[PDB]
């Protein structure tokens, strides 16, 4: 039981954290980039859109950047951001 | 949506 904490890979076991202040559930990481956690994974995952935190694995990252202002990221504008689909630890 | 798009780091 030993997790990624920034440059994550696919395949990596992760800890997923719920983040208030962007309403969306994220890696935990050291790295200021944010890597939100991609919403198909939450069934995946047994989290709905209160669970303070879970282990999951990593199987798919997608680098994005937010177009506008107001964004179900709570990010501002420009910010570049990672999107990732994990399932569960075991 | 239109509020992010995919790009290449
Ligand atoms: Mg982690």
């Amino acid at each position: 039981e030993k997790i990624a904490i920034r440059d994550f890979q696919v395949g990596d076991l992760v800890l997923i954290i719920l983040d208030e202040r962007h309403d969306n559930y994220v890696l935990f990481t050291v790295s200021p980039t944010l890597y939100f956690l991609h919403s198909e994974s939450l069934p995946a995952l047994d989290l709905k859109p209160r669970r303070p935190w879970v282990l999951g694995k990593v199987m798919e990252k997608e680098y994005c950047q937010a177009k506008k202002a107001q964004n179900r990221f709570k990010v501002p504008l420009g910010t570049k951001f990672y999107r990732v689909k994990a399932v569960s630890w075991n | 949506s239109s509020e992010f798009e995919v790009v290449t780091p």
